[PDB]
């Protein structure tokens, strides 16, 4: 909820590297709630009233203590407004469906009264297309200007990636971020887990004319470094740092200063530019040989600035 | 659902098809694309293709594919090894073969379908990068003999041609190619 | 046996019976070395300190492959004459033997 | 590994003989350990004495090239020839073999430390003594460095264990756990659905 | 498999278990009763002063404590032998084969709780007065000091 | 069933319910009460009541609670060398790190219900007791900087005097605090 | 089905008599028969046949029997250990226990069905066999409490009169027994 | 999955089964077949002395056994390390290896059981003629010794 809040707050477009020039308008927000604790309702009410932002949204509050099966209609008329702002009066609308779980639970607890046939654990054989009645509402079209963005949040049962839930949705949705309980047991915050997160959008979004040229390579090298990392994490774990090659020792000082300078940032705003800054920084601690995923020019441009960031 | 191979839909298919690419999501967490697991996947056509192959890629073709499998297979052995004890305890010849089923990985194995030339690769091209693995590989083998560090091979500067060779552009590969193949006997000569 | 260190020592060595040899630089010290083990014979070898402080690093190619020739950092002389901290040497050593690096 | 309730059950056991591995050899280092520190102890010990030993063999070599001639100390160090003084004998440690040098020495070995000088002997006296020390701090680092190892293949065992066997146990617990109960949940759901299709048809036609 | 929906549910419903072993069975003991994995959960509410002896309750938090330190200990000796253990390690490994001989091993026999707590206190001599954390001093006084030789001639 | 978090009706309820206390018979086996987790435990209201905390207990009552929580943490990261080496092996730092947990455990952590005044504390009270043992802290952390023996830092009064903090009476609490704050201040200037 | 010996079939015979023969499929595909999962059988009708055992048999057999039973009992507690740090981790009794217990398998356990003699046999040559491995032990205890090396024991000549003692007819085994318990007792002596 | 309904009432109701592996098929052996796993009840009709060779059945059990061996020796180095292994547990390991390389692969090659046996027996020469138990000593004195590079290199 704190990083659905934050996006919400933050999010803002850019024309400026676009190319367009003209004055950017503000996002409206859509938020459906399916089976929501009092806490979690409060926090939100806080979030919006704060920022200002409750004026212009439109608030779908079905609670825990409401009834079950009109948790299947909220994320419908939710998305019915939202398309109405969007291709209608040409809005950008973002719409926030908190705790999709609760949704699965309610379309299970239906289909197991009508007695249809289930599919994997006990979840009704057509969960598959109801989500994506759901989730492919979203998008832009042709000769509108409006938009609809969707960030359905889902608690993933027992932190299984396999369960029914996340994995119909990963099947539907264009990506996931994932959230890392070990990141937030370390105090990170927002503990974003970048190897089980993906954005499949990314690269029609990114590069020339849209943000710098060097942030696909960038991206794609912080990941190799990444895994890398975690890689010699896991052969520490077994045969102690003294045995580690210097490179090794290169990649393990690069994992921490990732998790503890990039991943890490509070409730910060930074823009595309200091979150660039940032990982030229982590990068600038490899040796510039084995930054093969980047192309010569944007090395030569970009390495070697110290951490000193402030 | 879950990955799971033994659902039906996948062992029906399996019944019935002549291929298997096999994709894996430890493969795609570490952005290794196209994130084909080479030891879960099979075809059923190899054989049959290999005439066409040695006459329309090179002769030696198979073997060289044959080859680039075994030290696959090599790798697949060691890394189970490795990751319980370290790469140091291993042999001079098994930390090569783990040096070169990376490059194999990296910079055979790998292809980036974003980029403007190592989106599509041709069987000549693969050939060529299949060729000069090998090369590197047989000259290492020789220095290890020979008593040279592993550590002074991992540093040459030939595997940064290597490793440069699937972004290089199909009309001028050729040439890329003679030129990566010399300078591989030129720097395993250098080190003596 | 043998003995590698400052040719002022090694007379003394040899005085007590051991093949005693004169070190005078460090590369000197580490090529000598290597010749003595890579020879098969003696079974002791004791190197200064000074010029070699850790035999069994330098000499890890070969040690790694034979295991009856035993090196030992011997104390240097002019150092003898003032002292030297053994108990910063044990530390070390400890960090080698159990990596943990902690004591007290 | 197929799923069934048997596989499930090995599995299990697994599990508890992997944890029960893991105590048995934090056990084992814990007796290493302090092993471990007693050599060490013994190892501060014969290291100091060997730094008095060659202090003391310094200082009296000093003195008899001072007396005398630095040619009569070189001879006499050229006479003495290089005696096999040593006999190495090895000594089991945890399982393993360890070099435990024994000296010999022969004092008859040594020709020419006595004539002409009139120190140039005792300083051989001093080197001898200081040999036998230095053979000494031999002694107790080859068994230092051998405990040593053997706490570190301990270790590393160990961690293998907690941090790759014992969670793929788990995880092949979990899966097959979750195979089994699926297939009860649609054997039940076949059951209810033909139970009620004849309560339907008796209920169309009896 | 105590995860099996019958034990399952009776530990639910019921309040401890006394669970055989067929380790000790296949050793020759019996009646088989391994005191390690056996709990009875309303026990401090029917021992102590006034019903039993004052010395029950720590006695038997004793006798657990040593036992399994001495099955532990058993497992360590196959690996590292009996010289490399300390002498209180050795007098575990003694106490944990005399338990199951004398204690657990009591055939057909009907002993009253004086003549097991008896037994109880003659294992315990075993170990030295003062390792026995779990036991107050008075106890240790009163009733530490008994020869094995009472129970030693009826296994 | 036997513990399993993993169970339905855990799991659905850890979705709803804002604190989860976690009791653990191994602590009440080593004879600390309460019995809570400090390690598996969680709460999702301390973020809300924060502003009440620093109008009705303290303006740094959140500061000092994190460090507490850090200190802990710290202590739980130093128990795979404490587990391998005993306490006495640590440097001077890490053993600070250790002793500064007991204290924490002992004498802020654990509470006797059954004691005439401990069975209860209010938010001032254990407020006094992290500012006395995070003084106490950031003071022998400074003296081990200025070469002072810990084994002397363990002996000092001042460790007995927070030691009996939990069972100071309510309206005695403040001038107790007040004392033993000053004597802290007064403990380690006095120690060399 | 599959093997699984928890389907309602087995477990409601496992009720309901009185000696369960349980077949295991690793020593089937090793092809050693009989086949008996000696962990998982039973017989509840031990104690009934003892007095038929001292009166037809031995007058002991009980409790040879009972010994063999112990020893079987060992080897499988030390089989986890070998399983974890490998057989020649284990100290000498251990060694020696297991390698007692091989020799319980091989050579009492292990029965030829298809052979012409070894197809059956009498109570007295099973006795026989079992008073030979028993006292091979208890020799060879003694030799390792007076220093004698495993590699010693496990090579003395011995060893194969036990284990062909199964070939013997049952008209030659009464001196074939008197022979090796001689030889048993001669070769222990010898070692010195 | 051997567990799979097909497969076991297959194998409750047929006399045997040849059981091919993934394992080796990967490895580059063919035919696959898995010894272990494998069986032919009615082997021992028509095999022995009169039918095939007075040593057959012997062999093949010698050869099961030893195979056996070899396994559980490579699930003994996950854990102990190579270094750490005895003679004889190298050598069951060499004979894994030999086995699975020169017995089971055979490619479409045709060999009469002349021919396999002296395989066989090749194979188990490389070890000790004391840890062939299963073999009777007058087949071991008659087949015993011949060396593997008379049949190939």
């Amino acid at each position: 909820n704190e990083i659905a809040a934050q996006i919400a707050r933050q999010a803002t477009v850019r024309p400026d590297l676009s190319g367009e020039g003209e004055k950017e308008e503000p996002f409206a927000v859509v938020f459906a709630a399916m089976g929501i604790t009092q806490r979690e309702l409060s926090y939100f009410i806080q979030e919006f009233e704060r920022t200002g932002a409750l004026s212009r949204s439109v608030l779908f509050l079905n609670k825990a203590d409401d009834p079950t099966i009109e948790r299947i209609l909220t994320p419908r008329m939710a998305l019915t407004v939202a398309e109405y702002l969007a291709f209608e009066h040409d809005y950008h609308v973002l719409v926030i469906l908190t705790d999709m779980t609760n949704y699965c639970e309610a379309l299970r607890e239906i289909g197991a009264a009508r007695e249809e046939i289930p599919g994997r654990r006990g979840y009704p054989g057509y969960m598959y297309t109801d989500l994506a009645t759901i989730y492919e509402r979203a998008g832009v079209v042709e000769g509108k200007k409006g938009s609809v963005t969707q960030i359905p949040i889902l608690s993933m049962p027992d932190d299984d990636r396999t369960h029914p839930i996340p994995d119909l949705t990963g099947y539907i949705t264009e990506g996931q971020i994932q959230l890392s309980r070990e990141l937030h047991r370390k105090g990170i915050y927002p503990p974003i887990d970048p190897l089980p997160s993906l954005s499949r959008l990314m690269n029609n979004g990114v590069g020339k004319g849209k943000t710098r040229e060097d942030h696909k390579q960038v991206s794609d090298q912080l990941y190799s470094a990444y895994a890398n990392g975690v890689d010699i994490r896991k052969l520490v774990a077994i045969i102690g740092e003294d045995a580690l090659t210097e490179n090794d020792r290169r990649y393990l000082q690069f994992a921490d200063a990732f998790e503890r300078f990039f991943i890490n940032q509070g409730q910060q705003n930074r823009s595309i530019e200091e979150s660039l800054q940032i990982a030229w920084a982590l990068l600038s601690m490899l040796p510039q040989g084995e930054l093969k995923r980047i192309s010569k020019d944007h090395i030569g441009k970009y390495y070697g600035q110290k951490l000193e960031e402030i | 659902p879950g990955g799971d191979m033994s659902e039906p839909v996948t062992q029906s298919t399996l019944r019935i098809v002549g291929a298997f690419w096999r994709l894996d999501a430890s493969l795609a967490f570490r952005r290794h694309f196209p994130a084909i697991n080479w030891n879960g996947s099979y075809s059923l056509f190899t054989s049959a293709l290999d005439p066409w192959y040695r006459e329309n890629v090179a002769e030696d073709y198979p073997e060289l594919r044959d080859a680039i499998s075994e030290l696959l297979q090599r790798e697949a052995g060691l890394q189970e090894i490795v990751q319980l004890v370290g790469p140091d305890a291993l042999q001079d010849a098994e930390r090569l073969v783990i040096e070169v089923g990376r490059i194999i990985r990296e910079d055979f194995l790998q292809q980036n379908a974003y980029h403007e030339v190592d989106a599509y690769c041709s069987m000549k091209k693969a050939y060529g990068i299949m060729k000069m693995i090998l090369a590197f590989y047989k000259e290492a083998e020789a220095a290890i003999k020979r008593g040279v560090s592993i550590d002074e091979i991992l540093q040459l500067p030939v595997l940064e041609r290597i490793g440069r060779a699937r972004y290089v552009s199909e009309e001028e590969f050729p040439a890329y190619f003679e030129e990566a193949m010399k300078e591989i006997q030129g720097a395993f000569k250098a080190l003596a | 046996m043998a003995v590698i260190a400052d040719p002022e020592t090694a007379q003394g060595f040899r005085l007590a019976g051991l093949e005693g040899y004169g070190a005078s630089s460090a590369e000197e010290a580490q090529s000598l070395l290597e010749t003595l083990v890579e020879r098969g014979g003696y079974a002791l070898v004791a190197v200064d300190e000074a010029l070699l402080p850790d035999p069994e690093r330098a000499v890890e190619r070969l040690m790694r492959g034979r295991d009856l020739p035993v090196l030992l950092p011997i104390a240097g002389l002019k150092e003898a004459f003032q002292g030297h901290d053994v108990e910063g040497y044990m530390r070390e050593l400890v960090r080698k033997t159990i990596g943990f690096d902690i004591k007290l | 590994v197929s799923p069934t309730r048997m596989n499930l059950l090995q599995r299990r056991g697994q599990l508890r003989l992997a944890q029960k591995g893991v105590d048995l050899l934090k056990k084992k280092r814990d007796a290493l350990v302090a092993e471990f520190f007693g050599l060490v102890r013994e190892a501060m010990e014969a290291r100091k004495a060997l730094d008095q030993a060659a202090k003391e063999a310094y200082a009296a070599l000093l003195l008899a090239q001072a007396f005398d001639g630095p040619e009569v100390v070189a001879g006499a160090a050229l006479g003495v020839p290089p005696l096999e003084g040593v006999e190495a004998e090895v000594e089991n440690v945890w399982g393993s073999k360890v070099p435990r040098l024994k000296a010999t020495f022969p004092d008859g070995a040594l020709l020419s430390p006595v004539g002409t000088p009139a120190y140039t002997l005792e300083a051989s006296r001093a080197f001898r003594r200081y040999a036998e020390a230095l053979i000494r701090v031999a002694n107790t680092e080859t068994r230092l460095k051998k405990i040593g190892e053997e706490i570190k293949k301990t270790t590393r065992r160990v961690n293998a264990l907690e941090q790759v066997v014992i969670p793929g146990i788990r995880a092949q617990i979990r899966f097959i756990q979750q195979v089994l109960e699926q297939r009860e949940r649609e054997d039940t759901f076949r059951l209810k659905r033909i139970k009620g299709k004849i309560e339907a048809r008796e209920a169309e036609e009896e | 498999d105590r995860t099996h929906p019958i034990p399952d549910l009776t530990g639910y419903i019921t309040e401890g278990q006394i669970q055989l072993s067929r380790e000790l069975h296949r050793k020759g003991i019996y009646p088989p009763i391994d005191p390690l994995p056996s709990l009875s959960r309303l026990m401090n509410n029917g021992v102590g002063k006034g019903k039993t002896r004052e010395d029950h309750k720590q006695v038997s938090d004793q006798l657990y404590s040593a036992y399994a330190n001495g099955v532990d200990i058993r497992k360590l000796v196959a690996i590292i032998g009996e010289d490399a253990l300390t002498e209180n390690d050795r007098r575990y490994l003694q106490f944990a084969d005399a338990f199951e001989r004398f204690f657990i091993n009591q055939g057909q026999q009907n002993r009253s709780i004086e003549e097991s707590l008896q037994i109880a206190w003659a294992l315990l001599s075993m170990l030295p007065q003062g390792e026995l954390k779990r036991i107050s001093k008075d106890h240790i006084g009163k009733y530490y000091g008994q020869k094995l030789e009472e129970i030693w001639g009826a296994p």
